[PDB]
């Protein structure tokens, strides 16, 4: 119960109005960013006034950047005197199953990892405010990982337009758009530096062999409908072959003992497939409904089994 | 045996809730739902039979996963080092000469790692064994910041470890480590964590070491009934905080990590093994490695590699910094207290 | 209370639930007129001065 | 916790004996559920997918270790839940690689070489419980194998682990089994390297951002730029729109080729190296 559960206890103060206190009874399946793993904390360390720096509360793209400096935890039960949350990383429960709540507009599936994202969507940024205490609780949004990478991708691309539309998405035929918002340039700089260092290190000498195969793909996309759909209608490589004639050098330095493409894959995987984990946080949570259904709708709870 | 500080003395026995929970269930009633509306021994061994009955009339208490391994006594010495040190398992070294032929960059001596490892087998003999942590500090002792306490590590190893010319084991294995980074086979690709020491079995040229691969430390019955207790000990050169160096003085559970530092130069390659205590997320750790160790970044692919080692569950975690005795040698040793071991995997460079 | 249905399988979620329902009284009234002249009041009253 | 998979009736003598053989073997199931049919487990429940389809399937399905097999039903403990409940559950090697102690072990689809039940008229394919340092290697060798067939080396087909030799050749059916991954691993790189190449000379946004970039590009990235842009070039190019299309695609392949460990072997009173065909004590809990 130290290893199985871990009851990190957020204390509730004395003076809270009964309309504000009963507003916390609808805060069941949430995500609370614990700074440490103390067994006794306060709402001020949980609320957004803990998140704010000196004079500056950052934007949504920066609001990711101190989630991953903290410990996400899910509220287990809202008592009148305290709020109990088990941290995700240490131990889930006795049996190891906690319930979240879809504050998403998006329906989940079983077995898919669930990433939690700041409130970026339109008509969605709902922060339960304590009027009796002047505290806001910016509850993040649990999302599917095929969305939660694109939503980070639209925000990072929006900041780099602003250094010289984009905020519209789709998911299973549901049109949805996120909040267009001005971004602090200090937040964009650590993001853009995190792109390039994972992009420069992802290039190896054997990748020039792969580059030669680009006109073979357009020779292949004229016959395979799978390749014709794979590239895109607006892909770069379809445009990067009509102006580009790639070639490989003849010999390799010590090219007898080393593998050109096998070294190309491992350096690619360690930096380019790894790159989505560095932008967002890791989806350490998936949903395994035991007996309910295969699709978990919005507003409903969902059972959670930890995710390696 | 039923004292009269009862509410604590019954609380330590594993409560009143289990009595009251079985009260509405089992003590009452026919409901659940019903109709409506022979002089010295015996009795010495005879009460020991009754002690088995005392073992049977009854039976918190945390769990473990104890592990054992038949381990050669070349590199590590579980007799010389006390119970409560770190241990490190290895891959089998027949994979060493082939992986160096493919992972080393072009222009580098790939024959060097197979030769340096072969000289070690003829130097400790004057088979995937086990590396103890204190042995590893004297190997990477020529790269540290505090060099005198690294010599204090080197002072007891050359006098307490079983074998012939233990300093020749050190200076050859340190040559192996300089052949690791040169052939780009990084030591985190070889060094695997094996649990903290609790006990060992002595035999000629090999020892059967017991260890906890996952769990807490101090409540393992060590075998000694007077002291089933053994604290975790770390030498002072490897102990690195991030609560003091980053001004994070708040209470909270403190994590424990292993960290390798890599310096890639022409035949002058450094290795440093540190134990990093932190209040941080493991994903919120690589940025902290950028702030401190940027000197080995320029002289070099990353310079750092790390994995989880264990968690201190204390609210205010308590550390000690003493000078213990390994035989007759006083070594400044950072003694840790209350460690719950949970291993993990290393992180990548290339 | 909210009713419950037991299930087997690894138990994903549930816990017993109360509710506090409170609803507001609505005041209304009924009115009935009635009249008397003085002709009958003396009779019902009694003796005069 | 331990689930149930009932064998439907009509079993011959070897078809009950073949299921008696696979004692400690790994099984994927859709949901944690008490009652479950054997057609949900079999290879017919997957339709025949490629190597790409099995890896997407093995993330969504839930792995379970078969415990003691009753003649009527297959009892299988799920890995995620009952193994955190129970202490230690055994697991038989079907790998050619001998497991050491302490190895985190993932699973691979059977790309190498498969019990078929005739009376029930179905095939059973099984994952291969091999260690995670090998797991990212055996895939990457085979992905490098398929690229050369799109125009190899005398090495790259031989692997060494713990003194044991493997042969990934041991073929054209396997190459068409893996052709979709080759069409994604190539495209995610060729889309990737161009967006690196068409943005750094396009912006090099300056002050210390491009300067630290150029410090990293001091004959390292810009020399790799000038070597690639020699056999290359330098309307509106959708540069910013393609980054979202690239991070979604290339971020997806890191999920598929992750191969997370579930099995962590802590042997106790046993061999520190478990051989092929033997059962190994397995935990996924501290």
């Amino acid at each position: 119960m130290i290893t199985d559960c871990f009851e990190a206890d957020i204390a509730i103060p004395s003076g809270i109005s009964r309309p504000d206190a009963a507003a916390l009874q609808r805060c069941e399946g949430r995500v609370v960013f614990l700074p440490t793993i103390r067994r006794q904390l306060a709402l001020a360390d949980v609320a957004h006034e803990s998140f704010v720096s000196g004079g500056v509360s950052p934007d949504t793209l920066g609001l990711l950047l101190a989630y991953r400096r903290r410990f996400p935890a899910v509220i287990t039960r809202v008592l009148p005197t305290r709020i109990v949350a088990c941290p995700v990383d240490l131990g889930l429960t006795h049996a190891g199953t906690v319930n979240l709540r879809n504050t998403s507009p998006v329906d989940l599936c079983n077995g898919d990892p669930v990433s939690l994202v700041p409130p970026v969507f339109e008509g969605q940024a709902t922060d339960v405010r304590l009027e009796s205490l002047d505290l806001t609780l910016r509850f993040p949004v649990p999302l599917p990982t095929p969305l939660a990478r694109e939503i980070v991708a639209r925000l990072v691309a929006r900041g780099i337009r602003d250094l010289n539309d984009l905020n519209v998405l789709y998911y299973n035929g549901a049109r949805l758009s996120l909040v267009a918002d001005v971004q602090q340039l200090a937040s964009v700089n650590t993001e853009l530096r995190s792109l390039v260092l994972n992009m420069v290190y992802s290039i190896t000498e054997g990748t020039t062999l792969i580059l030669t195969l680009i006109p073979r793909l357009l020779a292949l996309s004229a016959q395979d409908g799978y390749v014709n759909a794979l590239l895109q209608m607006q892909s770069v490589t379809r445009e990067a072959a009509q102006l580009i004639h790639p070639e490989a050098p003849m010999l390799m330095q010590d090219g007898e003992r080393r593998l050109p493409l096998y070294e190309a894959l491992v350096a690619w995987l360690a930096h380019a497939g790894q790159l989505g984990d560095i932008l967002a946080l890791a989806p350490a949570v998936r949903v395994c409904t035991f007996d309910g259904a295969a699709v978990v709708q919005s507003g409903d709870m969902a059972p959670v089994i930890r995710y390696p | 045996t039923k004292p009269l500080p009862t509410a604590p003395m019954a609380w330590a026995e594993s409560s009143p809730r289990e009595l009251a929970g079985h009260a509405p269930l089992r003590r009452v009633l026919r409901p659940p739902i019903a109709r409506r509306d022979t002089r010295a021994t015996r009795d010495d061994t005879e009460q020991a039979v009754d002690k088995i009955l005392r073992g049977a009339r009854r039976a918190g208490a945390p769990r473990y996963h104890l592990t054992r391994q038949v381990t050669l006594t070349d590199l590590c010495q579980p007799n010389a080092e006390r119970a409560g040190a770190l241990l490190l398992a290895l891959r089998h070294p027949t994979d060493l000469p082939h992986l160096a032929r493919h992972r080393a960059p072009p222009g580098r001596q790939t024959e060097r790692l197979a030769e340096a490892w072969g000289q070690l087998l003829e130097a400790s003999a004057l088979r995937a064994g086990l590396v103890s942590f204190n042995f590893l500090v004297a190997a990477c002792a020529a790269a540290y910041d505090a060099r005198d306490a690294a010599e204090a590590v080197r002072a007891h190893i050359t006098t307490n470890y079983g074998g012939t010319r233990a300093g020749a084991r050190l200076d050859r294995f340190s040559e192996c480590l300089r052949a690791m980074v040169h052939t780009h086979v990084f030591p985190h690709e070889v060094m695997r964590f094996f649990g903290g020491l609790v006990s060992w079995v002595t035999q000629d040229e090999l020892a059967s070491v017991t260890a906890v691969c996952s769990g807490p430390q101090e409540a393992t019955h060590t075998g000694h009934p007077g002291r089933p207790r053994s604290a975790v000990t770390i030498p002072a050169c490897a102990f690195v905080d991030l609560d003091a160096e980053l001004c994070l003085g708040g209470p909270g559970a403190a994590f424990l990590y292993l960290v390798f530092t890599y310096r890639q130069c022409r035949d002058q390659e450094l290795c440093c093994v540190y134990v990093v205590k932190s209040q941080l997320p493991p994903r919120g750790l690589e940025a902290a490695l950028e702030r401190l160790f940027g000197r080995l970044r320029i002289t070099n692919c990353t310079y750092a590699a790390f994995a989880e080692l264990g968690v201190m569950p204390d609210d205010s975690p308590r550390c000690l910094h003493r000078t213990e005795r390994f035989g007759a040698v006083g070594v400044p040793v950072v003694i840790l207290e209350g460690v719950v071991w949970r291993p993990g995997g290393w992180r990548a460079c290339a | 209370h909210q009713p419950l249905i037991a299930r087997d399988g690894p138990h994903p979620v549930e816990q017993p639930v109360h509710n506090y329902m409170t609803k507001v009284i609505d005041r209304r009234a009924l009115n009935a007129a009635f009249s008397l002249a003085t002709e009958a009041i003396a009779l019902l009253t009694g003796e005069a001065l």
